[PDB]
RNA sequence: GCUUGAGUCUCGUAGAGGGGGGUAGAAUUCCAGGUGUAGCGGUGAAAUGCGUAGAGAUCUGGAGGAAUACCGGUGGCGAAG
RNA sequence: AGGACCGAACCGACUAAUGUCGAAAAAUUAGCGGAUGACUUGUGGCUGGGGGUGAAAGGCCAAUCAAACCGGGAGAUAGCU
RNA sequence: GCUCGCCGGAAGACCAAGGGUUCCUGUCCAACGUUAAUCGGGGCAGGGUGAGUCGACCCCUAAGGCGAGGCCGAAAGGCGUAGUCGAUGGGAAACAGGUUAAUAUUCCUGUACUUGGUGUUACUGCGAAGGGGGGACGGAGAAGGCUAUGUUGGCCGGGCGACGGUUGUCCCGGUUUAAGCGUGUAGGCUGGUUUUCCAGGCAAAUCCGGAAAAUCAAGGCUGAGGCGUGAUGACGAGGCACUACGGUGCUGAAGCAACAAAUGCCCUGCUUCCAGGAAAAGCCUCUAAGCAUCAGGUAACAUCAAAUCGUACCCCAAACCGACACAGGUGGUCAGGUAGAGAAUACCAAGGCGCUUGAGAGAACUCGGGUGAAGGAACUAGGCAAAAUGGUGCCGUAACUUCGGGAGAAGGCACGCUGAUAUGUAGGUGAGGUCCCUCGCGGAUGGAGCUGAAAUCAGUCGAAGAUACCAGCUGGCUGCAACUGUUUAUUAAAAACACAGCACUGUGCAAACACGAAAGUGGACGUAUACGGUGUGACGCCUGCCCGGUGCCGGAAGGUUAAU
RNA sequence: AAUUCCUUGUCGGGUAAGUUCCGACCUGCACGAAUGGCGUAAUGAUGGCCAGGCUGUCUCCACCCGAGACUCAGUGAAAUUGAACUCGCUGUGAAGAUGCAGUGUACCCGCGGCAAGACGGAAAGACCCCGUGAACCUUUACUAUAGCUUGACACUGAACA
RNA sequence: CUUUAAUGUUUGAUGUUCUAACGUUGACCCGUAAUCCGGGUUGCGGACAGUGUCUGGUGGGUAGUUUGACUGGGGCGGUC
RNA sequence: CGCGGGGUGGAGCAGCCUGGUAGCUCGUCGGGCUCAUAACCCGAAGGUCGUCGGUUCAAAUCCGGCCCCCGCAACCA
């Protein structure tokens, strides 16, 4: 078969990239306990 | 040109073409053309708001104009063509000034010849003109609302609009469905019944016929479950309720008809 | 070859012969409005139906379809219908 | 010309065996269906949880669907074990 | 290193994607590899990715996202204009050879090409977010002309050969050459040029569009390949010379004719049919507000610039996704020889590997198969599994039918090799010679060479000649569904769904319906021969009775009747 | 009959043999003319039956060739498991005994096998019931609501019949 | 008190006309090269339409739940 | 195994419900109309109200036994 997952760095960071997180309300409030806890990996970027 | 062509196999024995070596064996008029975006049935919302729409073959936006303002200037049938925007043939007509014009092409009109517009008209298959010049009991097209607008109905093939009296201010019409409807009795429209009705008698045959244009197949409720729509389930197929619609609304008799500000124009109704 | 067979041309006659496109008139129905009212319609008789939500009758206007009163005659035309 | 015929790459998964702690969290093998079409497919977007999508099975929505998942109400309640 | 076996439309050779030094070298074995391991994609140290011509960034757009004001919505926020972004789209320009442990259309040598800036000289009027042309396009089908490439032969070089022949119609190896420029064929398209006028292109216009005159018959555009040039250059088999015994330095013959022939090219063609087949910019050009001793544009010439990033390796897999060094999945390009219609298949070339457990044993049993006496479904839920039919040309071919089909129906014959007709035919291609000429990549004519079906006759070989891989089981009755197709991915592929047709009904456009608290949108930039809901499901003959109950619509006089 | 309960209905055909099949008789438990009826060429990885062909499926398997099973060396799991000095039968018993009693039998311990039991292993049975559990679906179950629709009032005025 | 009649006066239901509210996905201009929009002329309808508050009806399109127990197992039945 | 309704001249139905008086059509017998039958018109008769018991002013009526008919059942793995 095929596994679920056929990787794309254009189509991973322009839906969950920093700029599709700082574009809505919705992401900085995420990022807010991503910040909280500090996580290197706060958007998956280079 | 209607006909059937011989089964060579089920399907290919089934259709009905209409052709006519009147029309342009050619490519449309390039400088009068403009993009379409063929939109799949969405919303802004990007949600599919009515069914039977989808894929169909690439049909771009040929312009054509009804509102015919080119007054006082007679002008020349150049060539004759088909639209799939339409359902009726387009007339490519070619104007003494140097301008060219897509518009509805009659029945008894053939390319090379004469039409015109202006108030210095004729009753000829093709003038367009105000309904303030034309008499009783002609058979036009073409027909607007109000003056200006440029063209409201019988746009498809083989239509036509019935006009009784003109008392007044206010002109009796005879609807297609068999509504009387009053309008301005200062309305442009064009004499003589829209051509290609031979239309009609064309029936696709094959589900391709129906694909490829853009229609998406009416897969019947009671097939589907009663959580998706308001038929659904029973191990017997059966039907057992009133026939009504995916949302509610009671069909096979329903008048839907409400928007109050049109009344006064509406007087006779379709009985 | 001829001509009393038959056919053709020159000039006129009669006509519901056929096909296509417009139009007129009375009448019948429906829709709307004015007047008015308990019957209307029907049959050998009665009834179903229609009617007090106000018909029929009557006047006016309008939208349409089909057939062409009298002329009409064992008259006319056509191969027949 | 053909939702035309046969049959490969391609897409699919009717039949049987192997396998079932396997090679593999549904595959391999030998036969098959379609294969110029309602076709297949790459890249790139939009439609979203009581809503999306549906050649309609109550299937599909990241190996999870008669209502996905993360956190929080919540140490929910349990005449039950 | 010498043999064997294997794929060879791949288990090969290059890229995108995605990974992230897994590439190369030295060294090492505890731990990674299902075994050992001085081996390796493992540990440690060092090195390697060189661009004006590649891709991208860039320029300009599509689906669509964001979106100043604006409309709208408790707030958050939603839609959308101008604009601004975004390829799988389009837009300028490079190929060969050699070199490295690893990279090179990037380095070096040789040979070419493109867009801009400043400057010089000689002329000339130029100039937009504006207009026009171009860009710019569909599917299938058939044909003509070629190329990549391959084959035979000629020529050159070497050998003439460990068991019989082999100086001869013998054998093997080589026989390679681009970008660009010049020429500008085959082929395809279109009537050019000149004058005048104009409610047209938001304005203008010499550009385009249109209507009348005029002259003459071509001019122009476009265009694979061939031929010269590129190139007395490069490369090139084999020798000539030293071994760190891995390789390097040097030298260098022939280098073409002919035939066959792509899915590649002309073709972003042509014919035809229908379901009627993007956009903007670059480019060319006309001008507005205007500026003309200017500024700019055209042409020739010199010179300078062409930035940044990726560039290793894997890339149908031990390096991507699957937890694994996993019998699976992953797009595009190139793709030889013989047989064969064929990219099927079988065996080989190039190239890469034998799969990271082996060695003995050959029992029951299990699995992948071979063969099988007499019989031929007696097995079983059932002809499921196996077996078998299986190719080409031709002969012949029923019930039925919508007169297309049924059908390759069924059921049969000939098939190898050699010679001959004929020192290999029909056919195809085609040089030289000849003639002519509006002289060139020319037209007729002429026929050597080369390549090569098939038919007939005769002879012969074996049990068998489509001898292998490959490769339909058929006939009949009958239910249902029309048929192609779709679906429960991970037990149901069917009678279910879809299906074209048909019927009713809703809808007169700010249309119904639908998402959205609203705006706004889809419907449709369509409008009754149109679109929405539903039912049934090709075609053929037809589709009866009931308006009681329920639902819907029409009529509203009266009874009952909320808020006020 | 994809429909017919009774039932293997009845008659004829196919077979030596026919709960199925094919064609008909109508006694249609309970077909039915758009929740379409009846036929139907072509078509079908479709349901059923029969025949010919060809064969190991079968009567009944036999042999042989490979990948394992067996041996050796290296590497080294697994579900599972209260504890073991872990035999059969008869009977009894929380009711089918490896463990109690009676009695028979049996050297201790491996290997290759085969599968009756240890009510063997995996899945806190998916069946029935229960819980004043859950979950959606349904309608002329109860109560609200979106939407649609009616009227009064507001935005909303000025003149005559 | 009933039947009626002229008038003053106080409200209501309809018919018709008008233009200023308002509507305007009619034409046109400017902001502005801009199919959004605003304003400006005009044309076309018309105190309608539409929205808000109140209210009656309809209403499974939507939502929250009910849907008994005993029962020689349940269900049907019967009973309480 | 259960539940509901019915059982009335020769036939089909009333009346029952809510208790005193038993009706309609056809048929049977007969007369008439026509030459005859039929149809038609008129008169009369024809009902232990399935059977027995109880009880209240009577029993077709209210109730309790037995027999008979129609529909549903022969159910969940």
């Amino acid at each position: 078969m095929k596994r679920t997952f056929q990787p794309s760095v254009l189509k991973r960071n322009r839906s969950h990239g920093f700029r599709a997180r700082m574009a809505t309300k919705n992401g900085r409030q995420v990022l807010a306990r991503r910040r909280a806890k500090g996580r290197a990996r706060l958007t998956v970027s280079k | 040109a209607v006909v059937k062509c011989k089964p060579t196999s089920p399907g290919r024995r089934h259709v009905v073409k209409v052709v006519n070596p009147e029309l342009h064996k050619g490519k449309p008029f390039a400088p009068l053309l403009e993009k379409n975006s063929k939109s799949g049935g969405r919303n802004n919302n990007g949600r599919i708001t009515t069914r039977h729409i989808g894929g169909g073959h690439k049909q771009a936006y040929r312009i054509v104009d009804f509102k015919r303002n080119k007054d006082g200037i007679p002008a020349v049938v150049e060539r004759l063509e088909y639209d799939p925007n339409r359902s009726a043939n387009i007339a490519l007509v070619l104007y003494k000034d140097g301008e060219r014009r897509y518009i509805l092409a009659p029945k008894g009109l053939k390319a090379g010849d004469q039409i015109q517009s202006g108030v210095d008209a004729a009753i000829k298959p093709g003038n367009t003109l105000p309904m303030r010049n034309i008499p009783v009991g002609s058979t036009v097209h073409n027909v607007e609302m109000k003056p200006g607008k440029g063209g409201q109905l019988a746009r498809s093939a083989g239509t036509y609009v019935q006009i009784v009296a003109r008392d007044g201010a206010y002109v009796t019409l005879r609807l297609r469905s068999g509504e009387m409807r009053k309008v301005e009795a200062d309305c442009r429209a064009t004499l003589g019944e829209v051509g290609n009705a031979e239309h009609m008698l064309r029936v696709l045959g094959k589900a391709g016929a129906a694909r490829w244009r853009g229609v998406r197949p009416t897969v019947r409720g009671t097939a589907m479950n009663p959580v998706d729509h308001p038929h659904g389930g029973g191990e017997g197929r059966n039907f057992g309720k009133h026939p009504v619609t995916p949302w509610g609304v009671q069909t096979k008799g329903k008048k839907t008809r409400s928007n109050k500000r049109t009344d006064k124009f509406i007087v006779r109704r379709r009985s």
